[PDB]
């Protein structure tokens, strides 16, 4: 029955962050470079179809 | 007594670059929004003794 004589006011909050790195030593026929052509080529056929 | 020419003749390079974005966004608004704050009761009261 308090509540009928009472106010409350409540804040609840979280924040969450992760940042990392990863360096490697590549070339222009390593897999890393290979990945990014490849998602260009997938963007442009996207694009064109579209 | 040789002399130099007036330049060299330098290899040429051609550059060809590609840049490729593609950005999608979705929004929804959808419900109903009720009113969060109301009057209360009021109670009063007031006499004159003398």
């Amino acid at each position: 029955l308090g509540n009928l004589f009472k106010s409350t006011n409540f804040q609840s909050g979280n924040t969450d962050l992760v940042i990392l790195v990863t360096p490697r030593v590549v070339s222009a026929a390593s897999l890393e470079n290979i990945r990014q052509v490849s998602q260009a080529v997938e963007m442009k056929d996207e694009y064109r179809n579209t | 007594l040789a002399t130099p020419s007036p330049f060299d003749m330098e290899k040429m390079v051609w550059l060809d670059v590609n840049i490729l974005e593609i950005r999608k966004s979705v929004l929804e608004n959808f419900g109903v929004d009720w009113s969060k704050q109301i009057p209360g009761p009021f109670a009063a009261f007031g006499k004159d003794f003398v």
